[PDB]
């Protein structure tokens, strides 16, 4: 699951366009840094991944979801001027 | 700019795949993230391409609610009609 998300890595701090082993495991520790991150707290839900759990950071702005078993799902940057950005702010509707 | 708009374009046409477009389309949108004057047609329009290409999965377990190459096709021209930029 985490090599077709990876297009979402240069959104966590990620900018090697390489897709290795190197690369992705550099993804998976910058979403466990997020998720641990104190700063990042529960925020909603992806919607359509019915009971999915996402864990928003206002700082860095970026939504990581997870789904009901706990296993990650995806996740990128929220864009605050955008409608879905401002509802998802609002509603906790991703 | 037009610039994710175009990858539309460029993918209804089939110039550029499913999978290259939801993966060019990350990286169109990164770019444009914060970009100050910008159309809020255009950036709403950008937005919704890219959630439509978070549900494409070309796998054939994919989740009820993921589509194939077909219906991100349909997506996308849908979206781009009701922004109205064809």
């Amino acid at each position: 699951q985490l090599d077709k998300k990876y297009k979402h890595a240069g959104d966590f701090g990620i900018s090697d366009t390489k897709k290795n082993r190197e690369t992705l495991t550099k993804f998976r520790d910058a979403i466990e840094e997020h998720l641990s991150d104190k700063d990042t707290v529960e925020k909603g839900t992806y919607r359509r991944e019915k009971g999915s759990k996402v864990y928003f950071n206002p700082n860095t702005m970026n939504v990581v979801i997870i789904k009901s078993n706990g296993e990650f799902l995806s996740g990128w940057k929220i864009n605050p001027d955008a409608d879905n950005g401002r509802i998802y702010l609002e509603t906790g509707e991703l | 700019k037009m610039a994710m708009i175009d990858l539309a374009k460029l993918f209804l046409a089939s110039k550029i795949t499913a999978i290259e477009f939801s993966e060019r389309i990350c990286v169109e949108r990164r770019r444009l993230y914060g970009v100050k004057d910008l159309s809020p047609n255009i950036l709403n329009c950008g937005e919704e391409l890219f959630m439509a290409a978070e549900r494409f999965e070309p796998d054939a377990d994919r989740a009820n609610y993921e589509i194939d190459d077909n219906g991100l096709k349909v997506e996308v021209r849908s979206i781009l009609e009701k922004f109205k930029l064809h």
